[PDB]
């Protein structure tokens, strides 16, 4: 006997059943953060249309921090942020353009969220991100330099100042950013290894986000021993801003 | 110019982690921690401890007893000639059983060793995936590994187990050796009628490059806001940063939507799964439903038709 | 390596990949290692025919006097140059059939003459001379024996197969292809004719042996798979190149020659002709071809020796 | 000045470079004349 | 050619055109042999002034 | 629309062509120079595929003609054309889609960059995609280059793409024993394990049993040295499975550049030089 | 030349450029001797002034 | 710029050119040698 | 380097002597190759 329905067919038609399913199921996990969108429908609707598209925002999951620390919901009502920057044009789909400097706007690249104001921890507990000031077992891989009084220079090639310190994750070894002793403002501040490339032989680290003026205007330390998520962001974050706002040339076009 | 962080230029060193302390009941790790400089400029330079209990403990076992008698049998298959063994070494191989044998355990002489090396190395897979599972338990972690691991036992098994049992023989199982084992993945599309026209081969391949497209997508945005810190996914996904932020918007920007920091994840997950997943249904349904894929496309109208340029007399038709 | 650019041929049609690919310098070189030797001056035809002139002419009997000695000249250069005339013959006695190698040769004019004569499916116009197998030498270079593989111990029995074998070009497939279908006749199709499972008892096994007849034949020819195939559909004749059919024949040539030829000859050839299992060395794709589509790039010279076909 | 040097500077190099890519020029001039007697292709 | 001409390295860096110079007429070069190798000017296997292989 | 974190991120400048010309979004996808640029590149190329549909191989009265979704194909021409454009329903419809998807797709990567300098990240992500840009056009430039034809490229069809795929690999006998082509897979396939794992990993320590707390780096590391005796770190995992993924592309691209320009024989007979070492 | 030619080390780094020429060097030479013994000017391999293993 | 004084590029180029023009020197040696054993031209 | 400029001269001078001496067995090597199987 002949049918045109076989089973490879019904199997392949039923894959197709689930696999549309999956993808819904994905789009709503994608919608846990940035949802319901800022649109300017919803400014003059008044708030009543929320934008959140097709599929809908899933049910809050939670997370429950260790060491007490609290639980975190996803989704959630995230209050709006003031933006210091102004429309280059009045159309829809305009960019902005920092206020003031750029470099300290806190707008485009030099801009980050507020993360908590406290610290990543160890398992057992301790700050993580920690100079070896502070965590005395650490120490640098033979074969390798110590970054350790070797000069800071910015894009430029102009002295910026000295690496002070070195700050080490407890967690899972290594830099994670250098301490560099501003020669300006003789403050101490963070450097991510990020942004840094060592000149071995010279004994030199190479910033290329910033001028080494702009150094004095890091974002400082609360407190010298530890760093909270807080100021990891506005740290890395200031930086960044170089990459587009440290000179003229950066901000395009070629041509 | 600029720092790639592909290469860790300055190495710091501390006392090896012994892990986190494990629940009564499992045995104590074993091995002293070593540092390799080498590996630290890519990643991480401790290696060890281990775990070994008695799961693993007979995974090792069952896995080493089939991979020596696959090698005693590709030697002895040149005779004990270690030199010709190092010539031939990727031609040599141990062969299913002949099909007069159909399912029964085969003359040691002929087919019984590759019937021995393959339930053994099949115990010893599935031992290791009760190790992946006790290992998350151990840990208070969810067991996505352990669900990914079975998917890819599961084409395995089919390959060479579920298949050749459903077919009546264990000579339709799969030949161990480097290009023996390519011979028989081409013989196996000759044999059932182009395996480009199975639609789960297709899947398959589909979710193989998307899972190279996936890691080189998720890999590169990673890398490019770890200046951020994104590398550190726990803390973004509790705690989203400019990292998370920013890697959101350069998708959203360029191909009008993105995830999040862990739903990534999730697409990377399951996209691997998929392969594999796929690739034991379309081999589980060729020579038990469909015994040549070209002409199941013929029939469901998928097969492209071209100008006739060549052509050949059937010589069993005059 | 090699270096760009490479020769190249259109087979199928646009987009279907159907195409060839050679080394230009390699062809050039293939060319001038496959030249056919000029044929001999024309011969007189006429006056007694050499049934009626000689003693113990059982196959060429038709041919003039002139045309047989031509023909006995022509055979010493394309098979023993190097001995002359009495390679086949008992000094001071040609009619004499005391010696292996004249009954040999009077059943390799009949070999000749059937395949010039019944095989044209296969030798179309072309055809064969003793020249296409032995090029010059007593015993041809390019036949084969029963191949036994490597060594096994006496406990584990060899699988025939993974093993690095020049006679598969190299793969770990099936290492003796020639015995069981170009000597015995085993079935080399194993491709359904229906969608579903159900009428094909063929298996992978027996693809493997397919597969690894169809590397020897390849090689033999110098050319890919394309050259008789489309390979989305490798059983389908209507998508196949007429090179395919062209193949089949000769693949029942090939049968019949060493079936009927050279196997009933086994007998009187010395032991030195013989291989390890006792059987004859024999003919194969690569005993004319010799890596050629066409032996000797097609050259046309049996046209020129009316001795080598039937009556 | 765009590129650090000085007026001097720059018609320094510029010598330097003119007669040095004339010599190179010379060079390959001398070698077309060889392979042109040698082996002529147009 | 103007007078004032080496005013290009007033604007273009020196290092990046000698370098840029060089690693262009390496590639060049390299490129050119091969073509005209792949050509009837061939010089290596053109069996001028003599065949080597033939010589045994 | 705009994620409830985006606008203190969208910022003017950073092009590398156009400025403030093209210097806008549209809904959630920025533009630029290279939006225009791709958006009528690819517009033309997808309008023509259809009209080769619209068409088929020998007219739209023909048989041959369908929209069939897998049997729609827009073939190159005749290797007779060598590197010149055929005629439009000989093969020229296909080499200016190539063109085109050329021409998209390079403007899509620069695209990248352009969004890379407004977010002030790495360049990772169109360095990347660039790889998978190398291996189209070896496919359908260098390839075909080296050989002589423009139609050595492959069709523009979802199922007669395969059918080139097939036959071009048999040219070669056995086109599993293409060296680069075993190491290529082998980094397909690691990729495909690398990132079944890392994708697990993170999901079962941000998602733990119930009655856990999240889980902690510490975690991590310890879950696979458990498994392996060994844990490569949570920034290395991304090197690795981009360096997993690049190579994939890289080989792939290398195995198809050789088979054909570099090597004319069968794939296995290459492996002859080992075979043929003076050692055994 | 030029008499002020000896500033190029001004320009470029003496030691790079020092080991680019020996690295260039050795992979030309490994490349010619191989590209010459895949032509007719092939020495090893043309039976001059002897075939050796004609000899056996 | 290179971090080499004009005494040292100029001492830096006299060894550089006389040791170049020795290597060459060679080459031409080896190439007379080979062109009077298997003229290629 | 960190050698000194006499550093340099003594190392060069065993060098020197040291290559030509493995040259100089190169050459006999290559003789006596000659004389038993010339291979131009
Ligand atoms: C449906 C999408 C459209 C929905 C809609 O109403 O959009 C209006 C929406 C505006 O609505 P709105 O008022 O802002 O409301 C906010 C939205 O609702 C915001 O809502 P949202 O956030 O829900 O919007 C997201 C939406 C909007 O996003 C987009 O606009 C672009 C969407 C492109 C979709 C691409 C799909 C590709 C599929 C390929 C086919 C293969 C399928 C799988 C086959 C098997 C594979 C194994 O994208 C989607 O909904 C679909 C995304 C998921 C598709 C995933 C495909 C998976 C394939 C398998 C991969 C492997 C699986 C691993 C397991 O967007 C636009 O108007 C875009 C304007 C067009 C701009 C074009 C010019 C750009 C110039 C530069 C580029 C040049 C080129
Ligand atoms: C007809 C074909 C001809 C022939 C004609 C040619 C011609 C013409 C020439 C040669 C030249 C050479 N031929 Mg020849 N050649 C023939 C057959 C041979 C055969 C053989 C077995 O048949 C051998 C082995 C040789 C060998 C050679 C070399 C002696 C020489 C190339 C040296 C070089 O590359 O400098 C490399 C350059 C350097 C500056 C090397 C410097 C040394 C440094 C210090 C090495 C340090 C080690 C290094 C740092 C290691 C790297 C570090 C790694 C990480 C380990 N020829 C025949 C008979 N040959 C050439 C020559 O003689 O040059 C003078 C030359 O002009
Ligand atoms: C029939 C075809 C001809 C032929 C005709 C051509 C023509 C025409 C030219 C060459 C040129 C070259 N040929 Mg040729 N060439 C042939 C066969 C050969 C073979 C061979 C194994 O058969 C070799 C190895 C060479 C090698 C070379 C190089 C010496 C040179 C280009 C190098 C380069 O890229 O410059 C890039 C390098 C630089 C820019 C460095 C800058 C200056 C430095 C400091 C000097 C380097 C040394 C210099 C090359 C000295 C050699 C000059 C001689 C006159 C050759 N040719 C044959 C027989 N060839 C070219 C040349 O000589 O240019 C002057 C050139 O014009
Ligand atoms: C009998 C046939 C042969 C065979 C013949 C060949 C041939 C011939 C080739 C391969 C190639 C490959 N083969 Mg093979 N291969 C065989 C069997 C195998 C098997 C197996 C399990 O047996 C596997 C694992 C492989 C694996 C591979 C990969 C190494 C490689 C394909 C990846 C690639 O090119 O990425 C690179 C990725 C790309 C080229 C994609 C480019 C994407 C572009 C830049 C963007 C497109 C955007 C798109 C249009 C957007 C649409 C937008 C939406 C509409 C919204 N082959 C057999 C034995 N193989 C191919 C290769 O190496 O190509 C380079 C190739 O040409
Ligand atoms: C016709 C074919 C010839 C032949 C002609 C050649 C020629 C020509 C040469 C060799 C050379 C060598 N041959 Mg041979 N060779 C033949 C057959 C053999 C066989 C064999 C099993 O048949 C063996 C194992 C060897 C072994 C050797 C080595 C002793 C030597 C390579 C040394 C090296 O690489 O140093 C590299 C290491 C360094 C440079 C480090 C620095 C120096 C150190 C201290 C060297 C150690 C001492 C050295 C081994 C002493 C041996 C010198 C003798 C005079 C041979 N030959 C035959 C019969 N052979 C070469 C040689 O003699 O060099 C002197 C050489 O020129
Ligand atoms: C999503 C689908 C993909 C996938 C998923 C996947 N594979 C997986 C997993 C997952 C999620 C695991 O959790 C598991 C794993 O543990 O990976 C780290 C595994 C794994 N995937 C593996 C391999 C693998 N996966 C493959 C494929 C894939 N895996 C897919 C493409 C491939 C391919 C492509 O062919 C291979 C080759 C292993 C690395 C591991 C399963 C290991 C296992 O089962 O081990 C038991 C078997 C043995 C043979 C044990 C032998 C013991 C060793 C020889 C060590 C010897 C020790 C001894 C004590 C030495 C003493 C010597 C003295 C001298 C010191
Ligand atoms: C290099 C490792 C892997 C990789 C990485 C990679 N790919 C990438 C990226 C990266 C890092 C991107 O950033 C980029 C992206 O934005 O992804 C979301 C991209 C991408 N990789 C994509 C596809 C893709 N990548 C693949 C592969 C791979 N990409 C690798 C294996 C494949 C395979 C394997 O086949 C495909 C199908 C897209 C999702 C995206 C590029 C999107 C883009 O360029 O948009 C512009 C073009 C269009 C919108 C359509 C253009 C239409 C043409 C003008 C006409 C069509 C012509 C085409 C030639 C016809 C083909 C027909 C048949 C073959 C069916
Ligand atoms: C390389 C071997 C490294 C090694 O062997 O390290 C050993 C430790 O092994 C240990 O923990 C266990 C180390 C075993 C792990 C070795 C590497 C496993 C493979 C890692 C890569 C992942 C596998 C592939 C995944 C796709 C060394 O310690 P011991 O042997 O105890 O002796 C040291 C004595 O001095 C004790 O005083
Ligand atoms: C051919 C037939 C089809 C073939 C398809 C085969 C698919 C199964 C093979 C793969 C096995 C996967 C095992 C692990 C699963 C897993 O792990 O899911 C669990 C995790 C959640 O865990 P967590 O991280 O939230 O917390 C961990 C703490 N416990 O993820 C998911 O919820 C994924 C969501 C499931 C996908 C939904 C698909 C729905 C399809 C609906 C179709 C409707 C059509 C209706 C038509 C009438
Ligand atoms: C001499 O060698 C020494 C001793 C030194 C060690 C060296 C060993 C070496 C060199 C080994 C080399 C091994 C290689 C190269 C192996 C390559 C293997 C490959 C590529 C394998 C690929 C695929 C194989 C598959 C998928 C096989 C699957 C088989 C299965 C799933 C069989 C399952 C069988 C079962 C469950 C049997 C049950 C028996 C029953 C219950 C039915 O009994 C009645
Ligand atoms: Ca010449
Ligand atoms: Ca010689
Ligand atoms: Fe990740
Ligand atoms: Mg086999």
């Amino acid at each position: 006997i002949t049918h045109y329905i076989d089973a490879a067919q019904i199997t392949i038609w039923a894959f197709w059943l689930f696999f549309f399913g999956l993808i819904i199921y994905l789009r709503r996990e994608d919608k846990r953060e940035g949802y319901p969108l800022d649109s300017d429908r919803t400014e003059r609707s008044g708030g009543r249309v929320k934008v959140v598209g097709f599929p809908d925002l899933p049910d809050p999951k939670t997370f429950v921090l260790p060491h007490n620390g609290g639980t975190v919901v996803a989704p959630r009502v995230e209050a709006p942020v003031a933006v210091n920057a102004t429309p280059f044009s009045p159309a829809p789909g305009s960019p902005l353009v920092p206020n003031g400097d750029p470099m300290l706007s806190g707008f485009g690249p030099a801009a980050s969220p507020d993360r908590p104001k406290h610290c990543d921890l160890t398992f057992e507990g301790l700050p993580k991100i920690v100079p070896m000031r502070v965590a005395k077992e650490f120490s640098i891989a033979e074969g390798d330099p110590d970054p350790r009084g070797m000069t800071v220079v910015g894009l430029d090639g102009e002295v910026a100042g000295t690496v002070s310190d070195v700050w080490v994750d407890r967690s899972e070894p290594q830099i994670r950013y250098l301490e560099v002793e501003v020669a300006a403002n003789k403050k101490k501040v963070l450097l991510p290894i990020g942004f840094s490339r060592f000149d071995k032989k010279a004994r030199k680290v190479k910033v290329d986000a910033i001028k080494a003026a702009h150094f004095a205007n890091v974002p400082t330390l609360s407190n010298p021993d530890q760093v909270t998520l807080y100021e990891e962001d506005k740290v890395c974050a200031y930086y960044a801003g170089g990459k587009l706002y440290a000179t003229a040339e950066r901000a395009g076009p070629l041509l | 110019p600029e720092y790639q962080n592909i290469f860790t230029a300055v190495q710091v060193r501390a006392p090896a982690y012994p892990g986190v302390p494990l629940p009564k009941g499992n045995l104590p790790r074993i091995g002293r921690p070593i540092f390799s400089y080498w590996l630290g400029k890519i990643g991480d330079a401790q290696i060890g401890p281990i775990y070994l209990g008695l799961t693993g403990t007979l995974s090792i076992f069952f896995g080493l007893v089939a991979i020596s008698i696959i090698g005693f049998n590709m030697l002895a298959s040149v005779h004990w000639d270690v030199f010709q063994f190092l010539k031939h070494f990727f031609w040599l191989g141990l062969e299913p059983p002949p099909p007069q044998y159909g399912l029964r355990i085969p003359p040691l002489s002929e087919g019984g060793w590759w019937l021995m090396a393959g339930l053994f190395l099949t115990l010893s897979i599935l031992l290791w995936w009760v190790r992946t599972y006790k290992r998350a338990e151990a840990l208070g972690m969810s067991q996505h590994l352990s669900w990914a691991f079975a998917a890819a036992i599961f084409f395995y098994l089919v390959l060479g187990f579920i298949r050749p049992v459903m077919m009546g023989s264990w000579a339709k199982a799969v030949p161990f050796g480097i290009f023996p084992h390519l011979d028989w993945t081409a013989a196996f599309s000759i044999r059932y009628g182009n395996l480009y026209y199975n639609p789960f081969h297709m899947l398959s391949i589909a979710f193989l490059y998307g899972s190279a497209l996936l890691f080189a997508m998720h890999g590169a945005t990673i890398l490019s806001v770890s200046r951020f810190g994104g590398d550190r996914e726990i803390d973004q996904i509790t705690h989203r940063g400019t990292a998370a932020e920013r890697a959101a918007l350069f998708w959203r920007w360029t191909m009008g939507f993105n995830v999040t920091m862990e739903s990534i994840h999730r697409w990377a997950w399951w996209c691997a799964v998929l392969t594999v997943i796929t690739a034991g249904i379309g081999i589980l349904l060729s020579g038990t439903v469909v015994d040549n894929w070209y002409l199941w496309a013929v029939k469901h109208g998928m097969a492209p038709a071209y100008p006739e340029v060549v052509t050949a007399v059937n010589p069993y038709e005059t | 390596c090699e270096g760009p650019p490479p020769g190249t041929e259109q087979i199928g049609y646009r987009g279907v990949g159907m195409e060839n690919y050679y080394n230009k310098r390699q062809r050039a070189l293939s060319i001038q290692a496959n030249q056919p030797v000029e044929s001999l001056p024309a011969a007189d035809s006429t006056g007694p025919k050499a049934s009626e002139v000689y003693q113990n002419v059982q196959v060429l009997k038709d041919l003039s006097v002139g045309e047989f000695t031509r023909t006995m000249v022509a055979v010493t250069t394309w098979v023993s140059p190097k001995e002359g005339c009495n390679y086949c013959h008992v000094p001071g006695n040609w009619a004499s059939d005391d010696i292996y190698t004249k009954v040999v040769s009077r059943r390799m004019f009949e070999l000749v003459r059937a395949a010039n004569s019944d095989w044209k499916a296969h030798v179309a116009e072309t055809g064969v001379t003793c020249y296409t197998c032995h090029r010059g030498n007593p015993v041809p270079k390019y036949a084969w024996v029963t191949d036994p593989g490597p060594k096994y111990p006496s406990g584990l029995k060899p699988t025939g197969q993974n093993y690095g074998s020049k006679t598969v070009a190299y793969a770990s497939l099936p290492f003796d292809p020639l015995t069981p279908f170009l000597d015995q006749a085993n079935e080399i199709r194993i491709t359904g004719n229906a969608a579903l499972a159900g009428s094909n008892p063929a298996s992978l096994k027996q693809a493997e042996w397919t597969f690894g007849l169809m590397m020897n034949i390849s090689d033999s020819l110098g050319v890919g798979c394309t050259f008789c195939h489309n390979t989305r559909a490798f059983n389908d004749w209507t998508q196949s190149t007429p090179k395919r059919t062209t193949a089949w024949y000769a693949i029942r040539h090939v049968r019949d020659i060493n079936q009927n030829y050279i196997w009933p000859l086994n007998d009187v050839l010395p032991a030195s002709r013989k291989g390890p299992y006792g059987d004859p060395l024999r003919v194969s794709c690569m005993t004319c071809h010799q890596a050629v589509n066409k032996p000797l790039y097609g050259a046309q010279m049996a046209k020129d020796y009316p001795g080598l076909y039937k009556t | 000045s765009l590129t650090g040097l000085t007026d001097d500077e720059a018609k320094e190099f510029h010598a330097i470079f003119m007669q040095s890519m004339y010599a190179w020029f010379g060079l390959v001039v001398i070698a077309h004349l060889l392979a042109w007697l040698y082996r002529p292709w147009l | 050619m103007n007078a004032n001409l080496y005013k290009i390295w007033l604007i273009l860096d020196p290092r990046r055109v000698l370098v840029s110079i060089v690693a262009f007429q390496i590639v060049l070069g390299l490129l050119i042999h091969m073509i005209v190798l792949s050509t009837d000017l061939n010089w290596l296997d053109d069996n001028i002034p003599v065949s080597y292989q033939a010589l045994g | 629309a705009m994620l409830s974190f985006e606008k203190k991120y969208r910022v003017r400048g950073g092009t590398l062509i156009g400025g403030d010309l093209f210097d806008f979004w549209v809904g959630p996808f920025y533009v630029g120079f290279f939006g225009v640029v791709g958006f009528c590149f690819t517009l033309l190329g997808v309008l023509l595929i259809v009209w080769g549909a619209t068409i088929g191989p020998t007219g739209p009265t023909s048989d041959l003609q369908t929209y069939n979704l897998w049997r729609i194909s827009i073939a190159p021409p005749d290797l007779s054309y060598g590197l010149r454009m055929a005629p439009l329903t000989e093969g020229g419809l296909w080499q200016i889609i190539t063109i085109c998807a050329a021409g998209a797709f390079i403007s899509w990567a620069l695209r990248e960059v352009e969004i890379c300098r407004k977010l002030g990240i790495g360049f990772h992500v169109p360095f990347a995609f660039s790889f998978a840009i190398g291996a189209y056009l070896v496919l359908v430039f260098v390839r075909p280059l080296l050989m002589g034809a423009w139609g050595h490229g492959f069709p523009y069809g979802i199922l007669s793409h395969l059918d080139w795929v097939s036959n071009v690999g048999y040219q070669f006998l056995h086109f599993h024993y293409n060296p680069a082509h075993m190491l290529a897979i082998s980094f397909f396939f690691t990729n495909c394990l690398a990132l079944s794992m890392h994708g697990s990993l993170i999901l079962s320590v941000t998602n733990p049993q119930k009655g856990e707390p999240v889980k902690t780096s510490e975690h991590e590391n310890t879950f696979f040295r458990d498994i392996v005796g060994y844990s490569i770190g949570a920034l290395a995992i991304h090197r690795l499975g981009l360096f997993l993924a690049l190579s994939a592309a890289f080989w792939s691209a290398v195995c198809i550049l050789i088979s054909g320009p570099f090597w004319t024989r069968g794939w296995p007979e290459w492996w002859n030089w080992w075979l043929e070492l003076p050692l055994w």
